[PDB]
Protein backbone atom coordinates (compact mmCIF):
# COMPACT_ATOMS: atom_id res chain seq x y z
CA UNK A 1 0.00 0.00 0.00
CA UNK A 2 1.61 3.36 0.74
CA UNK A 3 3.96 4.57 2.76
CA UNK A 4 3.22 6.86 5.61
CA UNK A 5 4.09 7.98 9.05
CA UNK A 6 3.42 4.94 10.34
CA UNK A 7 5.34 2.15 8.18
CA UNK A 8 8.33 4.62 8.36
CA UNK A 9 11.09 2.33 9.70
CA UNK A 10 10.87 -0.28 6.61
CA UNK A 11 12.81 2.20 4.55
CA UNK A 12 16.06 1.21 6.50
CA UNK A 13 15.00 -3.16 6.37
CA UNK A 14 16.86 -5.36 4.24
CA UNK A 15 14.48 -5.69 1.58
CA UNK A 16 15.54 -3.49 -1.28
CA UNK A 17 13.92 -0.59 -2.33
CA UNK A 18 14.19 2.49 -4.08
CA UNK A 19 12.36 6.36 -4.19
CA UNK A 20 11.67 7.84 -7.14
CA UNK A 21 10.86 11.43 -7.65
CA UNK A 22 10.01 13.24 -11.07
CA UNK A 23 10.35 16.78 -9.97
CA UNK A 24 13.13 17.78 -11.75
CA UNK A 25 12.58 16.10 -14.92
CA UNK A 26 11.23 18.35 -17.30
CA UNK A 27 12.54 22.19 -16.41
CA UNK A 28 11.20 25.09 -18.01
CA UNK A 29 12.02 28.90 -17.85
CA UNK A 30 8.80 30.74 -19.02
CA UNK A 31 9.67 34.13 -21.04
CA UNK A 32 8.33 36.30 -23.27
CA UNK A 33 8.27 36.25 -27.42
CA UNK A 34 9.12 38.79 -29.23
CA UNK A 35 5.35 39.22 -30.45
CA UNK A 36 4.67 39.49 -26.39
CA UNK A 37 3.30 35.82 -26.10
CA UNK A 38 4.98 33.56 -23.45
CA UNK A 39 7.33 30.83 -24.81
CA UNK A 40 8.83 27.92 -22.19
CA UNK A 41 12.93 27.16 -22.62
CA UNK A 42 13.49 23.39 -21.62
CA UNK A 43 16.70 22.91 -19.36
CA UNK A 44 18.59 20.00 -18.47
CA UNK A 45 16.64 17.93 -15.62
CA UNK A 46 17.59 14.89 -13.90
CA UNK A 47 15.33 11.34 -12.32
CA UNK A 48 16.02 11.44 -8.79
CA UNK A 49 16.51 7.29 -7.67
CA UNK A 50 17.53 7.19 -4.18
CA UNK A 51 18.22 3.47 -1.91
CA UNK A 52 17.58 4.95 1.53
CA UNK A 53 18.97 2.45 2.67
CA UNK A 54 22.71 2.52 1.52
CA UNK A 55 22.43 6.22 0.29
CA UNK A 56 23.23 5.41 -3.44
CA UNK A 57 22.03 7.53 -5.67
CA UNK A 58 21.33 6.93 -9.43
CA UNK A 59 20.93 10.26 -10.97
CA UNK A 60 20.13 9.98 -14.25
CA UNK A 61 20.38 13.43 -16.40
CA UNK A 62 17.80 14.42 -18.77
CA UNK A 63 19.43 16.37 -21.57
CA UNK A 64 17.07 19.00 -23.77
CA UNK A 65 17.67 17.08 -26.34
CA UNK A 66 14.72 14.30 -25.71
CA UNK A 67 12.11 17.02 -25.40
CA UNK A 68 13.14 18.36 -29.32
CA UNK A 69 9.52 18.37 -31.07
CA UNK A 70 7.70 16.46 -28.53
CA UNK A 71 4.17 17.38 -27.46
CA UNK A 72 2.39 17.68 -23.96
CA UNK A 73 6.05 17.05 -22.29
CA UNK A 74 4.71 17.35 -18.83
CA UNK A 75 2.88 14.20 -19.28
CA UNK A 76 5.84 13.11 -21.62
CA UNK A 77 8.16 13.66 -18.72
CA UNK A 78 6.49 10.91 -16.45
CA UNK A 79 6.57 8.31 -19.08
CA UNK A 80 10.19 9.65 -20.26
CA UNK A 81 10.85 8.79 -16.11
CA UNK A 82 9.15 5.26 -15.87
CA UNK A 83 11.45 4.25 -19.20
CA UNK A 84 14.45 5.38 -17.68
CA UNK A 85 13.75 3.78 -14.31
CA UNK A 86 12.41 0.45 -16.05
CA UNK A 87 16.14 0.75 -17.99
CA UNK A 88 18.03 1.12 -14.99
CA UNK A 89 16.22 -1.90 -12.98
CA UNK A 90 17.09 -3.79 -16.16
CA UNK A 91 20.94 -3.17 -16.25
CA UNK A 92 21.02 -4.19 -12.17
CA UNK A 93 22.40 -7.62 -11.35
CA UNK A 94 19.05 -9.89 -10.34
CA UNK A 95 20.47 -9.75 -6.72
CA UNK A 96 20.62 -5.97 -6.77
CA UNK A 97 17.05 -5.05 -8.64
CA UNK A 98 14.57 -3.43 -5.88
CA UNK A 99 11.81 -5.56 -4.32
CA UNK A 100 9.68 -2.02 -4.12
CA UNK A 101 9.54 1.43 -6.19
CA UNK A 102 7.99 4.28 -3.79
CA UNK A 103 7.09 6.88 -6.07
CA UNK A 104 7.10 10.64 -4.92
CA UNK A 105 4.41 11.63 -6.93
CA UNK A 106 0.99 9.83 -7.70
CA UNK A 107 1.06 10.29 -10.78
CA UNK A 108 4.14 8.26 -11.64
CA UNK A 109 2.05 5.40 -10.61
CA UNK A 110 0.38 3.79 -13.99
CA UNK A 111 3.52 5.02 -16.14
CA UNK A 112 5.66 3.31 -13.60
CA UNK A 113 3.36 0.58 -13.58
CA UNK A 114 3.45 -0.02 -17.17
CA UNK A 115 6.31 -0.21 -18.27
CA UNK A 116 7.95 -2.79 -15.40
CA UNK A 117 4.96 -5.57 -16.53
CA UNK A 118 7.73 -7.49 -16.86
CA UNK A 119 8.45 -7.53 -13.35
CA UNK A 120 5.29 -8.45 -11.58
CA UNK A 121 7.10 -9.09 -8.12
CA UNK A 122 8.32 -5.87 -7.85
CA UNK A 123 6.05 -3.43 -5.82
CA UNK A 124 5.25 0.05 -7.09
CA UNK A 125 3.89 2.38 -4.40
CA UNK A 126 2.83 5.70 -3.70
CA UNK A 127 3.69 7.60 -0.12
CA UNK A 128 1.77 9.84 1.97
CA UNK A 129 4.77 11.88 2.79
CA UNK A 130 5.80 15.07 1.17
CA UNK A 131 9.18 14.68 0.50
CA UNK A 132 12.08 17.29 -0.27
CA UNK A 133 13.61 15.87 -3.26
CA UNK A 134 12.79 18.19 -5.50
CA UNK A 135 15.34 20.52 -3.27
CA UNK A 136 18.21 18.42 -4.76
CA UNK A 137 19.17 20.49 -7.79
CA UNK A 138 20.16 22.94 -5.05
CA UNK A 139 23.10 20.40 -3.67
CA UNK A 140 25.88 22.22 -6.08
CA UNK A 141 27.70 19.18 -7.11
CA UNK A 142 24.24 17.53 -7.96
CA UNK A 143 23.01 20.66 -10.12
CA UNK A 144 26.92 21.24 -11.48
CA UNK A 145 26.64 17.93 -13.29
CA UNK A 146 23.27 18.68 -14.70
CA UNK A 147 23.70 21.95 -16.08
CA UNK A 148 26.88 20.38 -17.52
CA UNK A 149 25.85 17.70 -19.46
CA UNK A 150 25.52 17.72 -23.13
CA UNK A 151 24.33 14.20 -23.47
CA UNK A 152 22.06 11.86 -21.48
CA UNK A 153 24.13 10.50 -18.99
CA UNK A 154 24.00 8.72 -15.62
CA UNK A 155 26.12 9.88 -12.48
CA UNK A 156 26.14 7.70 -9.22
CA UNK A 157 26.62 9.69 -6.14
CA UNK A 158 26.43 8.16 -2.22
CA UNK A 159 23.58 10.76 -0.79
CA UNK A 160 25.47 10.30 2.69
CA UNK A 161 28.84 10.63 1.96
CA UNK A 162 30.42 8.46 4.22
CA UNK A 163 27.80 9.20 6.86
CA UNK A 164 27.12 5.45 7.44
CA UNK A 165 30.50 4.63 9.05
CA UNK A 166 29.15 6.68 12.08
CA UNK A 167 25.24 7.08 12.39
CA UNK A 168 22.57 4.11 11.36
CA UNK A 169 20.34 4.89 7.83
CA UNK A 170 17.27 6.13 10.05
CA UNK A 171 19.51 8.64 11.02
CA UNK A 172 21.43 9.20 8.13
CA UNK A 173 17.76 9.72 5.74
CA UNK A 174 16.67 12.24 8.67
CA UNK A 175 19.65 14.31 8.24
CA UNK A 176 18.94 14.11 4.63
CA UNK A 177 15.58 15.31 4.66
CA UNK A 178 15.77 17.86 7.06
CA UNK A 179 18.75 19.48 5.06
CA UNK A 180 16.61 19.17 1.64
CA UNK A 181 13.73 20.84 3.85
CA UNK A 182 15.64 23.72 4.79
CA UNK A 183 17.06 23.85 0.76
CA UNK A 184 13.66 24.35 -0.40
CA UNK A 185 12.32 26.59 2.14
CA UNK A 186 14.89 29.17 2.26
CA UNK A 187 17.77 27.79 -0.08
CA UNK A 188 19.57 30.80 0.63
CA UNK A 189 19.89 30.72 4.41
CA UNK A 190 20.94 27.36 4.14
CA UNK A 191 23.44 27.61 2.25
CA UNK A 192 24.99 29.93 4.22
CA UNK A 193 24.34 27.63 7.40
CA UNK A 194 26.69 24.93 5.68
CA UNK A 195 29.17 26.90 4.38
CA UNK A 196 29.84 29.66 6.68
CA UNK A 197 32.95 28.51 8.92
CA UNK A 198 35.63 28.51 6.03
CA UNK A 199 37.47 25.94 8.31
CA UNK A 200 35.14 22.97 7.04
CA UNK A 201 35.60 21.95 4.00
CA UNK A 202 33.87 19.68 1.42
CA UNK A 203 35.85 16.75 0.31
CA UNK A 204 35.91 16.49 -3.65
CA UNK A 205 34.30 13.11 -3.76
CA UNK A 206 31.35 13.71 -0.87
CA UNK A 207 28.87 16.75 -1.21
CA UNK A 208 28.46 17.61 2.07
CA UNK A 209 30.84 19.25 4.60
CA UNK A 210 32.92 17.64 6.56
CA UNK A 211 31.17 18.22 10.23
CA UNK A 212 32.15 16.31 13.17
CA UNK A 213 29.64 14.71 14.93
CA UNK A 214 29.10 17.73 17.24
CA UNK A 215 29.19 20.43 14.35
CA UNK A 216 26.44 18.01 12.61
CA UNK A 217 24.12 18.49 15.90
CA UNK A 218 24.82 22.20 15.64
CA UNK A 219 24.34 22.23 12.27
CA UNK A 220 20.76 19.92 12.28
CA UNK A 221 19.51 22.07 15.17
CA UNK A 222 20.26 25.61 12.77
CA UNK A 223 18.08 23.85 9.91
CA UNK A 224 15.52 23.13 12.23
CA UNK A 225 15.27 26.98 13.35
CA UNK A 226 15.41 27.65 9.97
CA UNK A 227 12.59 25.89 8.84
CA UNK A 228 10.53 26.97 12.00
CA UNK A 229 11.22 30.81 11.31
CA UNK A 230 10.41 30.12 7.61
CA UNK A 231 7.06 28.77 8.87
CA UNK A 232 6.86 31.63 10.88
CA UNK A 233 7.52 33.95 8.56
CA UNK A 234 5.11 32.28 5.72
CA UNK A 235 2.02 31.81 8.26
CA UNK A 236 2.60 35.02 10.15
CA UNK A 237 3.21 33.08 13.90
CA UNK B 1 -44.13 -18.69 -32.68
CA UNK B 2 -42.50 -20.98 -29.58
CA UNK B 3 -43.50 -22.19 -26.26
CA UNK B 4 -41.59 -22.63 -23.05
CA UNK B 5 -44.70 -24.10 -21.11
CA UNK B 6 -44.80 -25.42 -17.04
CA UNK B 7 -45.60 -29.30 -15.76
CA UNK B 8 -46.93 -26.76 -12.47
CA UNK B 9 -45.71 -23.43 -10.35
CA UNK B 10 -45.94 -24.77 -6.94
CA UNK B 11 -43.77 -22.00 -5.17
CA UNK B 12 -44.68 -17.68 -5.23
CA UNK B 13 -42.25 -16.75 -8.11
CA UNK B 14 -41.63 -13.25 -10.35
CA UNK B 15 -40.95 -14.71 -13.73
CA UNK B 16 -39.25 -12.96 -16.64
CA UNK B 17 -38.51 -13.72 -20.12
CA UNK B 18 -36.81 -10.67 -22.02
CA UNK B 19 -37.51 -7.61 -20.42
CA UNK B 20 -41.14 -8.57 -19.42
CA UNK B 21 -42.14 -10.53 -16.02
CA UNK B 22 -45.16 -11.42 -14.34
CA UNK B 23 -46.40 -12.71 -10.93
CA UNK B 24 -47.03 -16.06 -10.13
CA UNK B 25 -48.47 -17.14 -6.80
CA UNK B 26 -47.83 -20.09 -5.04
CA UNK B 27 -49.72 -23.06 -6.22
CA UNK B 28 -51.36 -20.92 -9.40
CA UNK B 29 -52.45 -23.01 -12.54
CA UNK B 30 -49.34 -21.35 -14.74
CA UNK B 31 -48.54 -23.68 -17.77
CA UNK B 32 -45.90 -21.87 -19.48
CA UNK B 33 -45.23 -18.43 -22.09
CA UNK B 34 -46.47 -19.11 -25.48
CA UNK B 35 -45.87 -16.54 -29.15
CA UNK B 36 -42.01 -16.31 -28.17
CA UNK B 37 -40.54 -14.64 -31.23
CA UNK B 38 -38.51 -16.88 -33.19
CA UNK B 39 -35.52 -15.16 -34.65
CA UNK B 40 -33.41 -14.13 -31.34
CA UNK B 41 -32.19 -15.76 -28.24
CA UNK B 42 -34.11 -15.60 -25.04
CA UNK B 43 -33.81 -15.41 -21.29
CA UNK B 44 -36.74 -16.82 -18.76
CA UNK B 45 -35.63 -15.66 -15.19
CA UNK B 46 -37.05 -16.28 -12.12
CA UNK B 47 -36.52 -14.45 -8.77
CA UNK B 48 -38.64 -16.27 -5.27
CA UNK B 49 -41.18 -14.76 -3.96
CA UNK B 50 -39.68 -16.20 -0.46
CA UNK B 51 -35.89 -15.71 -0.33
CA UNK B 52 -35.01 -12.79 -3.16
CA UNK B 53 -31.71 -14.34 -2.65
CA UNK B 54 -30.37 -15.84 -6.34
CA UNK B 55 -31.92 -13.97 -9.56
CA UNK B 56 -31.60 -16.90 -11.57
CA UNK B 57 -32.14 -17.79 -15.52
CA UNK B 58 -31.86 -19.80 -18.62
CA UNK B 59 -30.95 -18.48 -21.81
CA UNK B 60 -32.41 -20.14 -25.10
CA UNK B 61 -33.00 -19.87 -28.69
CA UNK B 62 -36.43 -21.93 -29.26
CA UNK B 63 -34.90 -23.08 -32.80
CA UNK B 64 -32.23 -25.40 -31.33
CA UNK B 65 -35.12 -27.61 -29.24
CA UNK B 66 -38.60 -28.13 -27.05
CA UNK B 67 -37.80 -26.10 -23.82
CA UNK B 68 -39.98 -26.59 -20.64
CA UNK B 69 -39.87 -25.94 -17.27
CA UNK B 70 -40.56 -28.13 -13.93
CA UNK B 71 -40.12 -26.64 -10.26
CA UNK B 72 -37.39 -29.31 -8.36
CA UNK B 73 -38.36 -29.70 -4.76
CA UNK B 74 -35.00 -30.75 -3.94
CA UNK B 75 -32.64 -28.16 -5.50
CA UNK B 76 -35.44 -25.75 -4.88
CA UNK B 77 -36.10 -24.02 -8.13
CA UNK B 78 -37.44 -23.96 -11.70
CA UNK B 79 -35.61 -25.71 -13.96
CA UNK B 80 -35.29 -26.14 -17.50
CA UNK B 81 -35.39 -29.23 -19.57
CA UNK B 82 -35.04 -30.53 -23.36
CA UNK B 83 -37.76 -33.10 -24.14
CA UNK B 84 -36.51 -34.92 -27.05
CA UNK B 85 -40.13 -36.65 -27.78
CA UNK B 86 -42.14 -34.10 -30.62
CA UNK B 87 -45.89 -35.12 -30.69
CA UNK B 88 -46.64 -35.87 -27.15
CA UNK B 89 -45.25 -32.24 -26.56
CA UNK B 90 -47.20 -30.38 -28.90
CA UNK B 91 -50.39 -32.39 -27.87
CA UNK B 92 -50.37 -31.47 -24.22
CA UNK B 93 -48.98 -28.03 -25.66
CA UNK B 94 -52.47 -27.94 -27.58
CA UNK B 95 -54.45 -28.81 -24.55
CA UNK B 96 -52.39 -25.87 -22.69
CA UNK B 97 -53.11 -23.53 -25.66
CA UNK B 98 -56.90 -24.85 -25.21
CA UNK B 99 -57.04 -24.42 -21.68
CA UNK B 100 -55.63 -20.92 -21.87
CA UNK B 101 -53.10 -21.69 -19.00
CA UNK B 102 -50.57 -19.74 -20.50
CA UNK B 103 -49.51 -16.26 -20.84
CA UNK B 104 -48.74 -14.39 -24.33
CA UNK B 105 -45.30 -13.12 -24.75
CA UNK B 106 -46.36 -9.48 -25.38
CA UNK B 107 -44.49 -8.19 -27.69
CA UNK B 108 -46.34 -4.45 -29.12
CA UNK B 109 -45.34 -4.35 -32.61
CA UNK B 110 -44.01 -1.20 -33.29
CA UNK B 111 -41.64 -2.28 -30.35
CA UNK B 112 -37.57 -3.03 -31.28
CA UNK B 113 -36.32 -3.24 -28.05
CA UNK B 114 -35.65 -6.92 -27.65
CA UNK B 115 -33.95 -7.30 -31.26
CA UNK B 116 -31.96 -4.19 -30.80
CA UNK B 117 -30.21 -5.17 -27.34
CA UNK B 118 -29.53 -9.04 -28.18
CA UNK B 119 -28.72 -8.13 -32.40
CA UNK B 120 -25.35 -9.78 -32.15
CA UNK B 121 -25.80 -12.25 -29.36
CA UNK B 122 -25.91 -16.15 -30.96
CA UNK B 123 -26.61 -19.12 -28.58
CA UNK B 124 -23.33 -20.19 -29.80
CA UNK B 125 -21.79 -18.23 -28.28
CA UNK B 126 -23.52 -17.42 -25.20
CA UNK B 127 -22.45 -21.48 -24.55
CA UNK B 128 -18.83 -20.74 -24.70
CA UNK B 129 -19.38 -18.01 -22.46
CA UNK B 130 -21.27 -20.33 -20.11
CA UNK B 131 -19.84 -23.97 -20.06
CA UNK B 132 -22.13 -27.07 -20.01
CA UNK B 133 -22.25 -29.21 -22.88
CA UNK B 134 -24.93 -31.75 -22.41
CA UNK B 135 -27.21 -28.73 -22.70
CA UNK B 136 -28.97 -26.68 -25.29
CA UNK B 137 -29.63 -23.86 -22.80
CA UNK B 138 -27.28 -21.64 -20.61
CA UNK B 139 -28.26 -21.33 -16.56
CA UNK B 140 -26.82 -17.48 -15.13
CA UNK B 141 -27.58 -16.41 -11.73
CA UNK B 142 -26.79 -13.21 -9.47
CA UNK B 143 -23.64 -15.34 -7.78
CA UNK B 144 -21.47 -16.65 -10.86
CA UNK B 145 -17.93 -14.99 -11.16
CA UNK B 146 -16.31 -14.40 -14.17
CA UNK B 147 -12.92 -16.22 -15.53
CA UNK B 148 -10.86 -12.79 -14.33
CA UNK B 149 -12.58 -12.88 -10.99
CA UNK B 150 -11.26 -15.85 -10.31
CA UNK B 151 -8.20 -15.11 -11.06
CA UNK B 152 -7.77 -11.93 -8.54
CA UNK B 153 -13.39 -20.30 -7.42
CA UNK B 154 -15.43 -23.26 -9.33
CA UNK B 155 -14.70 -23.18 -12.76
CA UNK B 156 -17.28 -25.36 -14.18
CA UNK B 157 -19.81 -22.75 -12.43
CA UNK B 158 -17.70 -19.52 -14.72
CA UNK B 159 -18.63 -17.08 -17.05
CA UNK B 160 -15.84 -16.96 -19.60
CA UNK B 161 -15.61 -14.01 -20.60
CA UNK B 162 -13.29 -12.48 -22.39
CA UNK B 163 -10.32 -11.04 -19.99
CA UNK B 164 -9.78 -7.55 -20.83
CA UNK B 165 -6.91 -5.58 -18.86
CA UNK B 166 -5.12 -2.31 -19.58
CA UNK B 167 -1.68 -2.85 -17.74
CA UNK B 168 -1.17 -6.62 -18.93
CA UNK B 169 1.30 -7.33 -21.54
CA UNK B 170 -1.31 -8.39 -24.38
CA UNK B 171 -2.38 -4.62 -24.02
CA UNK B 172 0.95 -3.00 -23.89
CA UNK B 173 3.40 -3.97 -26.93
CA UNK B 174 7.21 -3.33 -25.80
CA UNK B 175 8.58 0.12 -26.19
CA UNK B 176 4.78 1.57 -27.09
CA UNK B 177 4.03 1.58 -23.24
CA UNK B 178 2.73 4.72 -23.44
CA UNK B 179 1.29 4.96 -26.93
CA UNK B 180 -0.90 1.83 -26.13
CA UNK B 181 -1.70 2.91 -22.61
CA UNK B 182 -3.07 6.52 -23.45
CA UNK B 183 -4.41 5.10 -27.43
CA UNK B 184 -5.83 1.85 -26.75
CA UNK B 185 -6.35 1.16 -30.49
CA UNK B 186 -3.59 -1.46 -31.08
CA UNK B 187 -5.54 -4.18 -28.16
CA UNK B 188 -9.10 -3.22 -29.75
CA UNK B 189 -8.08 -3.59 -33.35
CA UNK B 190 -5.36 -5.66 -33.71
CA UNK B 191 -5.14 -7.73 -30.29
CA UNK B 192 -8.99 -7.85 -29.67
CA UNK B 193 -10.91 -7.64 -32.84
CA UNK B 194 -8.51 -9.65 -35.89
CA UNK B 195 -7.40 -11.97 -33.17
CA UNK B 196 -9.66 -12.95 -30.52
CA UNK B 197 -13.12 -12.08 -31.26
CA UNK B 198 -12.33 -12.09 -35.61
CA UNK B 199 -15.13 -9.32 -35.69
CA UNK B 200 -16.66 -6.07 -34.55
CA UNK B 201 -20.42 -8.85 -34.69
CA UNK B 202 -18.47 -10.89 -32.36
CA UNK B 203 -16.78 -8.23 -29.94
CA UNK B 204 -20.63 -6.61 -29.85
CA UNK B 205 -22.42 -10.18 -29.00
CA UNK B 206 -20.80 -10.44 -25.72
CA UNK B 207 -20.64 -6.97 -24.76
CA UNK B 208 -25.26 -6.90 -25.37
CA UNK B 209 -24.89 -10.58 -23.26
CA UNK B 210 -22.63 -9.33 -20.25
CA UNK B 211 -25.07 -5.76 -20.23
CA UNK B 212 -27.83 -8.03 -20.06
CA UNK B 213 -26.40 -10.58 -17.44
CA UNK B 214 -25.71 -7.52 -14.86
CA UNK B 215 -29.47 -6.13 -15.53
CA UNK B 216 -31.44 -9.55 -15.17
CA UNK B 217 -29.26 -10.89 -12.49
CA UNK B 218 -27.35 -8.57 -10.89
CA UNK B 219 -24.23 -10.63 -12.15
CA UNK B 220 -21.50 -7.92 -11.03
CA UNK B 221 -18.59 -9.69 -12.48
CA UNK B 222 -21.14 -9.28 -16.40
CA UNK B 223 -21.16 -5.44 -15.37
CA UNK B 224 -17.71 -5.18 -14.95
CA UNK B 225 -17.42 -6.98 -18.31
CA UNK B 226 -19.96 -4.43 -19.94
CA UNK B 227 -17.69 -1.35 -18.83
CA UNK B 228 -14.30 -2.77 -19.70
CA UNK B 229 -15.64 -3.32 -23.18
CA UNK B 230 -17.32 -0.17 -23.47
CA UNK B 231 -13.93 1.63 -21.90
CA UNK B 232 -11.70 -0.66 -24.28
CA UNK B 233 -13.91 1.65 -27.62
CA UNK B 234 -13.99 4.75 -26.05
CA UNK B 235 -10.05 5.09 -24.85
CA UNK B 236 -8.97 3.81 -28.81
CA UNK B 237 -8.37 6.96 -30.82
CA UNK B 238 -8.85 4.76 -34.17
CA UNK B 239 -12.30 2.68 -34.46
CA UNK B 240 -13.97 1.62 -37.55
CA UNK B 241 -16.59 4.07 -38.36
CA UNK B 242 -19.05 1.46 -38.47
CA UNK B 243 -18.49 0.32 -35.33
CA UNK B 244 -18.75 4.02 -33.82
CA UNK B 245 -22.14 3.88 -34.85
CA UNK B 246 -23.07 0.48 -34.34
CA UNK B 247 -22.18 1.17 -30.65
CA UNK B 248 -23.99 4.44 -29.86
CA UNK B 249 -27.00 2.57 -30.98
CA UNK B 250 -26.08 -0.56 -28.54
CA UNK B 251 -25.65 1.82 -25.54
CA UNK B 252 -28.65 3.52 -26.40
CA UNK B 253 -30.69 0.77 -26.05
CA UNK B 254 -29.17 -0.30 -22.84
CA UNK B 255 -29.48 2.54 -21.04
CA UNK B 256 -33.18 2.95 -22.75
CA UNK B 257 -34.09 -0.46 -20.79
CA UNK B 258 -32.33 0.22 -18.08
CA UNK B 259 -34.32 0.49 -14.91
CA UNK B 260 -34.13 4.06 -13.31
CA UNK B 261 -34.15 2.78 -9.74
CA UNK B 262 -30.71 0.69 -10.23
CA UNK B 263 -29.01 2.95 -11.95
CA UNK B 264 -26.95 3.51 -8.54
CA UNK B 265 -25.29 0.08 -8.87
CA UNK B 266 -25.36 -1.00 -12.82
CA UNK B 267 -23.64 2.15 -14.10
CA UNK B 268 -20.04 3.33 -12.89
CA UNK B 269 -19.37 7.15 -13.49
CA UNK B 270 -15.78 6.76 -14.63
CA UNK B 271 -16.03 4.70 -17.40
CA UNK B 272 -19.37 7.08 -18.76
CA UNK B 273 -18.08 10.33 -17.71
CA UNK B 274 -14.76 9.34 -19.56
CA UNK B 275 -16.38 8.14 -22.68
CA UNK B 276 -18.86 10.98 -23.38
CA UNK B 277 -16.66 14.11 -22.35
CA UNK B 278 -12.93 12.78 -22.01
CA UNK B 279 -12.44 10.46 -24.29
CA UNK B 280 -11.81 9.99 -28.02
CA UNK B 281 -14.95 9.07 -28.97
CA UNK B 282 -16.37 11.99 -26.85
CA UNK B 283 -18.27 13.51 -29.86
CA UNK B 284 -19.12 9.64 -31.65
CA UNK B 285 -21.80 8.85 -29.13
CA UNK B 286 -24.91 11.46 -29.91
CA UNK B 287 -28.08 9.06 -28.82
CA UNK B 288 -26.04 7.59 -26.09
CA UNK B 289 -25.23 11.09 -24.42
CA UNK B 290 -28.30 12.78 -25.48
CA UNK B 291 -30.71 10.05 -23.12
CA UNK B 292 -27.56 9.54 -20.43
CA UNK B 293 -28.32 13.45 -20.06
CA UNK B 294 -32.21 13.92 -20.16
CA UNK B 295 -32.36 10.22 -17.86
CA UNK B 296 -29.19 10.26 -15.78
CA UNK B 297 -27.97 13.72 -15.30
CA UNK B 298 -27.07 13.17 -12.04
CA UNK B 299 -24.47 10.80 -12.44
CA UNK B 300 -22.54 13.59 -14.48
C1 LIG C 1 -44.27 -29.36 -20.51
C2 LIG C 1 -45.56 -30.08 -20.57
C3 LIG C 1 -45.38 -31.59 -20.83
C4 LIG C 1 -44.63 -31.92 -22.14
C5 LIG C 1 -43.16 -31.79 -21.97
C6 LIG C 1 -42.76 -32.91 -21.06
C7 LIG C 1 -43.46 -32.86 -19.68
N1 LIG C 1 -44.78 -32.20 -19.62
C8 LIG C 1 -45.56 -32.14 -18.50
O1 LIG C 1 -46.56 -31.46 -18.47
C9 LIG C 1 -45.13 -32.90 -17.30
S1 LIG C 1 -46.51 -33.63 -16.44
C10 LIG C 1 -47.43 -34.33 -17.81
C11 LIG C 1 -46.69 -35.46 -18.29
N2 LIG C 1 -46.11 -36.38 -18.67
Amino acid sequence: GAMNSSNYAELFNNDIKLFVDDTNVYRVTVHKTFEGNVATKAINGCIFTLNPKTGHLFLKIIHTSVWAGQKRLSQLAKWKTAEEVSALVRSLPKEEQPKQIIVTRKAMLDPLEVHMLDFPNIAIRPTELRLPFSAAMSIDKLSDVVMKATEPQMVLFNIYDDWLDRISSYTAFSRLTLLLRALKTNEESAKMILLSDPTITIKSYHLWPSFTDEQWITIESQMRDLILTEYGRKYNV
Amino acid sequence: MNTVPFTSAPIEVTIGIDQYSFNVKENQPFHGIKDIPIGHVHVIHFQHADNSSMRYGYWFDCRMGNFYIQYDPKDGLYKMMEERDGAKFENIVHNFKERQMMVSYPKIDEDDTWYNLTEFVQMDKIRKIVRKDENQFSYVDSSMTTVQENELSDPAHSLNYTVINFKSREAIRPGHEMEDFLDKSYYLNTVMLQGIFKNSSNYFGELQFAFLNAMFFGNYGSSLQWHAMIELICSSATVPKHMLDKLDEILYYQIKTLPEQYSDILLNERVWNICLYSSFQKNSLHNTEKIMENKYPELL
